[PDB]
């Protein structure tokens, strides 16, 4: 048959898991974001997060983000009787830009969550207050960064 | 290239570290003195130690993690040694106050006094290397000194490097025997740190090391030498694709990936064999069937729990030896039928080919013997969590009546934080039980 | 195209009713066919895109390479069937900073990648006859910051049965919409 | 003139390649130098195939060898013949696939690709005119599987009129090595099935089997299966190496022995597999070759061929014998065992004999087919692909990485259809 049974397979697949993992759930009583499949996303937003800091700190300190035009090489193998190593990375002066991801409300919901937010007394690492402190103090290179703060769950046809 | 950077805090970190520095360098041949004085008859050497040791433009080793403790006494015990003119005293930071098994002074009056030395340390050495893949925290649940300065640390540097491996080794309270009191105070503290901030952490004992040295060293006075070899063995076993080569190179990426199906499920089952003595090792034929079955052993495994009682959900196998392929393809075919041995409905089989040619080598003055192989399994079953839902039901015991909490109260915390490691337990363990039911 | 022209109400620039339909439209076609037949749903005159590959049969406007459309109407309405097969089109919009940006939306899609020329986008498409609106300024807005200025190209590809595209200042509901604009 | 380019990947795929090279040189007479010291006729006219002429008459190799982590070319280079071929093509990266293929493709993927496509091309323009690309890897990483996916597509890109073969390593549930390798199969079998023109089937598990059955070795290693397996592509290449009488090539085999672009996949297999001590008593004869190269005991598989009908066959002998004894014994055969190919289509078996004997070895036959056996490999990894994506388990790695799931949800899509297809093929009845 033509593509959508291809679409209607997929959404039987999210269905299936819906309904057997509320009757888990239900099994035990206890709420989806609590549960092990609806963490993967936040897991997302942390990689975001990560994003964002990798390319922060980098522009703090030395090393990982100088100009590596003109870093030389290594001979390696056994002493010397073989070859010197490369580099083929953005070594060249490839300039990367930032990239993004989220998921929109109405295709979220039909994934399993309204995005819930977790347990409110876990996430000490959140609240924790070195974070909150770069975060006021790196403003500068966050700006440098990227400055499209972005919104995106509103955007369903 | 595949380097790492180690750290080590507390006097247990410490030691398990020097016995780890000693042990490779010994199975590399590098002598005490720090250079090659070996020129009538030479020993071995020409590999890439550049994984560990790193080479000075004058033929010098340098060693390369982290020796910290917030008491100077193990710091000058190890400084009095023979082996004081291979590391930099740079390394090794005394303190002039410690925790000795508190996590309140250790993680909010002392433990928050040096950290910026040892970030530049850390920083430094990270500079110094080229490619960088996770590191080795050495640190203990016991130890105050291992537990809160290790978790402010462990804080800082997963903010600082989430592209980074973070491992983690320490011991664990035995439920029948233990050194202090404030044990699970710590452990359940640490707990909420190795887990929401943690990428793997690696869980053992002392009485299970004690009861395999008995049955089958067969001492009657032990000491922590051999079980600081015990534990370098292990550590130089899981790293041993990566200072040297083989058929199936598995690097520290290549099994930590998979041996991490869920975030908060971490927790692998580590099993070294052959765990034997010089007796031991000399009328007795090894294969790799025979120690492959003794590995799924619970006489053999280091964690006190019966791997019966739950079941596997994904394992991770690795070898160093003469391994030959066939045997461990008949391994997995006798294993794979075993009706003993459970599994989920949902994985019928995972695992991994680690094919090391360079044997292990012995210690002159030790107790393991010259062994043709070896063999070490990193399996995650759900048996090991009657060890926390033990450790949360003494908690509780201890928590009704608030025993030497006073302490911890003026020293200036919050006292939630107890109801929110609890809690949290609480539904990791329930993660554990979902895990744990199948269909 | 439409920059010196006044626009407000609706700008209908696809009308498959029409004499001709795509006289400001250029057509690309391989492996498929772009032809106007009568849909049995509506018994209407519409226009039919489809291939074997989404991105080599479809159609964009203006038919000029060179040209824009320049139309400052913020809403995009259009009414496609879906034939149940990969859709996607793509608008090219300018913004206030004077940098062209392109939202491609597409049924074979998760999550909005932000990128700093072109922004992908996931969308549904029910059975039958489906009515699209896409609110260039605020999607402009959301994924750039940027306000919108005028659309300069939009690219529509195969696996789909148009029936009417226009532009409007605002979303305009099924009454107050004129007979022409109504689906029957 | 009429050249090939060869390619590589995986650690498997590199090791293999090395292997095929070391043989070709052996039985061409290639010093481990870079000399030669070939005593035949037929060994300096098309030897260009896969070398390049030089200066002092030092031919070179032509593979480009791409990988992920630099421990492969320390193994490789401190072989025998490492010192011989061009390293300016052994392209590393500094990180290590993870046996990921999301992330291998991304990642590893974007800043490391330029360097292989610059010099292939290089490569390609440095000679007139060219046949297909050869590409050896394995599917069990993200190294081999994960790169070799994108370089075929886009050397189909840009050169559309080229062969594209490739021998890729099966899974097998029995012998595994990676937790999510059912993942890295269903992603790349997408990929082999849309933008390659034709793909062997290699599985370790048959031919460990084969050699402890038959060949009766004490120690067997991946030594001996990377000996065997290029033993076979010398035995397939040979049609264009060595030109007898009834020559054949790469494009008339998957022009001949593919019936539908869809089903691309074969069945390799070579002929004389004895033990050591068997070698000193055979009869070297016809209907011998003729029985090993039709039972399944000898064939390379993990299944069964008896289980469905023969579609393509194609004889590809090498030696010195005749042409009649060949058609009267697939005569017979087709005879006899018509419950085993399609009934529909007649004289499923084509004819080609080598003239030229291979270096150390007298008679020499492989057997390339099309049987209806993969079928239950298909079936048994698109139910496990069902099972792990039941629970969405070891999804987060690939989650993190930035792609989305429905990838996943259309590769089983196109699975299903594919075995659908396969096996409302494999009745294929004459009429209603």
């Amino acid at each position: 048959p033509p593509q959508h049974n291809f679409l209607k397979n997929w959404r039987r697949h999210i269905a299936l898991r819906k309904k057997q993992q509320e009757a888990l759930s239900k099994h035990l009583k206890k709420p989806a974001s609590e549960l092990l499949m609806h963490t993967g996303e936040s897991y997302r937003k942390i990689q975001e997060e990560r994003e964002v800091i990798d390319r922060a700190l980098p522009t703090q300190h030395d090393g990982k983000a100088t100009s590596w035009f003109w870093s030389p090489l290594e001979y390696l193998g056994d002493e010397m009787t073989g070859l010197l190593m490369t580099k083929k990375k953005t070594q060249r002066g490839l300039v990367e830009p930032i990239t993004h991801i989220r998921k929109p409300l109405s295709i979220q919901v039909e994934t399993g969550l309204p995005a819930q937010k977790d347990a409110w007394y876990r996430y000490t690492w959140d609240r924790s207050l070195f974070l909150i402190y770069r975060r006021k103090e790196l403003q500068s290179i966050m700006a440098e960064l990227d400055f499209s703060q972005q919104d995106i769950d509103g955007l369903e046809v | 290239m595949r380097e790492c950077i180690s750290i080590h805090v507390g006097q247990a970190g410490v030691q398990i570290g020097n016995a780890c520095w000693e042990l490779y360098c010994l199975e590399h041949g590098i002598q005490p003195d720090g250079q090659m004085p070996s020129d009538k008859t030479i020993g071995g050497g020409d590999d890439s130690f550049n994984t560990f040791f790193s080479e000075t433009g004058a033929g010098k080793h340098v060693p390369r993690a982290v020796f910290v403790d917030l008491e100077p006494t193990v710091v000058d015990e190890v400084r009095t040694g023979t082996y004081r003119q291979l590391f930099h005293p740079e390394q090794l930071i005394t303190g002039k106050e410690d925790a000795a098994n508190n996590y309140a002074r250790g993680h909010y009056t002392i433990g928050k006094e040096i950290v910026d030395l040892v970030l530049d340390r850390i920083r430094k050495l990270a500079d110094l290397c080229t490619g960088l893949q996770g590191f080795l925290i050495f640190h203990s649940f016991g130890g105050g000194t291992g537990s809160g300065f290790a978790s402010l640390l462990m804080e800082r540097l997963s903010v600082d490097y989430g592209k980074k491996s973070k491992l983690e080794f320490a011991i664990y309270p035995a439920p029948q025997v233990s050194t202090a009191v404030v044990e699970p105070y710590n452990s359940i503290l640490t707990t909420h740190t190795t887990l929401e901030h943690s990428d793997c952490a690696f869980m053992v004992d002392n009485e299970a090391i004690y009861d395999i040295c008995r049955r089958n060293l067969d001492i009657e006075r032990p000491t922590y030498t051999n079980l600081n070899r015990l534990i370098g063995q292990i550590v130089s076993s899981i790293t041993a694709s990566l200072r040297f080569d083989g058929a199936l190179n598995v690097d520290l990426t290549e099994f930590q990936t998979n041996l991490v199906p869920y975030p908060r499920i971490h927790f692998p089952l580590a099993t070294y064999a052959p765990v034997i003595s010089a007796e031991k090792a000399y009328h007795e034929q090894l294969s790799v069937a025979e120690i492959t079955n003794a590995c799924f052993e619970p006489a053999n495994q280091m964690v006190k729990c019966d791997p019966r009682h739950g079941k596997y959900m994904a394992c991770c196998m690795l070898y160093r030896g003469d391994v030959v392929p066939k045997d461990v393809n008949a391994a997995i075919a006798t294993i794979k039928t075993k009706r003993t041995i459970q599994f989920v409905d949902w994985c019928p089989t995972g695992f991994k080919v680690g094919i090391n040619y360079q044997p292990p080598t012995v210690v002159p003055g030790g107790d393991l013997a010259k062994v043709q192989r070896a063999v070490c399994m990193l399996s995650n079953t759900t048996a090991i969590a009657e060890a926390w839902a033990r450790l949360d039901h003494k908690f509780d015991l201890m928590y009704a009546k608030r025993a030497f909490v006073h302490w911890y109260v003026g020293e200036g915390m919050e006292e939630g934080e107890f109801s929110e490691a609890r809690e949290d337990l609480a539904a990791l363990e329930k993660d554990y039980e979902e895990v744990g039911v199948d269909s | 195209m439409f920059k010196n022209t006044f626009q407000s109400g609706f700008l209908s620039i696809l009308y498959s009713i029409g004499s001709k339909p795509l006289q400001i439209w250029d057509k690309k076609v391989r492996n498929g066919h772009i032809k106007r037949i009568t849909d049995n749903d509506i018994q209407s005159l519409v226009l039919e895109i489809e291939g074997t590959n989404v991105s080599t049969t479809y159609i964009t406007c203006p038919a000029d390479p060179k040209k824009t459309l320049g139309i400052k109407l913020p809403f995009l309405v259009m009414i496609i069937k879906n034939l149940k097969k990969y859709f996607t089109f793509e608008v090219q919009v300018l913004d206030d900073k004077n940098v062209r940006r392109r939202f491609r939306a597409s049924n074979y899609q998760s999550t909005t990648r932000v990128k700093p020329f072109i922004c992908t986008m996931p969308m549904r498409l029910d059975d039958g006859w489906n009515q699209i609106q896409f609110n260039l300024s605020d999607f402009t807005r959301r994924a750039y910051g940027t306000n919108y200025i005028e659309t300069l190209r939009v690219q529509i590809h195969a696996n789909c049965r148009i029936r009417r595209v226009y532009f409007s200042d605002r979303l305009y509901s099924e009454d107050e919409l004129p007979a022409e604009f109504k689906l029957y | 003139m009429r050249e090939i380019v060869h390619l590589q990947a995986g650690q498997c795929g590199n090791q293999i390649g090395a292997k095929f090279w070391e043989v070709i040189s052996d039985e061409h007479g290639i010093d481990p130098t870079g000399t030669y010291h070939g005593d035949s006729d037929l060994q300096l006219e098309r030897i260009n195939v896969y070398y390049n002429e030089a200066t002092g008459g030092k031919y070179v190799p032509r593979a480009v060898l791409v990988d992920l982590e630099p421990g492969t070319m320390d193994s490789v280079r401190s072989g025998p013949f490492g010192q011989i071929f061009r390293p300016d093509n052994f392209v590393f990266g500094q990180s290590g696939a993870g046996n990921n293929w999301a992330k291998g493709h991304y990642t590893e993927g974007a800043e490391l690709v330029d360097s292989v496509l610059d010099v292939v091309r290089k490569e390609a323009e440095s000679c007139d005119c060219l046949q297909g690309f050869q590409l050896t890897h394995s599917l069990g990483g993200g190294t081999g599987s994960g790169m070799g996916t994108l370089l075929i597509s886009k050397i189909r890109e840009e050169y559309p009129d080229r062969i594209m073969n490739t021998f890729s390593v099966v899974p097998s549930p029995k012998v595994s090595d990676t937790v999510v390798e059912p993942y890295n199969a269903t992603l790349s079998v997408h990929q082999l099935v849309e933008n390659t023109d034709e793909t062997y089937c290699i599985d370790n598990e048959a031919l460990y089997d084969i050699c402890f059955r038959t060949l009766k070795l004490t120690t067997p290693t991946y030594g001996d299966l990377n000996h065997l397996v290029s033993a076979t592509m010398s035995g397939v290449t040979t049609c264009l190496r060595f030109p007898g009488q009834l020559n054949a090539d790469l494009r008339k085999l998957a022009v001949n022995m593919v019936p539908f672009p869809r089903l691309h996949f074969f069945m390799p297999g070579f002929a004389p597999l004895t033990s050591r001590g068997s070698q000193q008593y055979r009869a070297l004869t016809v209907p011998e070759l003729t029985q090993q190269m039709f039972d399944a005991k000898n064939m390379m598989a993990a299944c069964d061929p008896r289980h469905g009908r023969y579609l393509t066959v194609a004889a590809v002998f090498r030696g010195r014998m005749s042409m009649k004894e060949v058609d009267e014994q697939m005569l017979n055969v087709q005879n006899k065992n018509s419950s085993y190919f399609v009934e529909w289509i007649p004289n499923n078996v084509k004819t080609a004999v080598c003239d030229i004997p291979p270096r150390g070895l007298k008679m020499s036959a492989t057997f390339i087919g099309n049987s209806t056996a993969i079928q239950e490999l298909f079936k048994r990894i698109s139910e496990q692909f069902t099972a792990m994506f039941r629970r969405k388990a070891f999804l987060h790695w690939y989650t993190g990485e930035g792609m989305d799931e429905m990838e996943f949800t259309e590769a089983e899509s196109n699975m299903n259809d594919l075995v659908s297809e396969y096996q409302q093929y494999q009745d294929a009845t004459a009429e209603e």
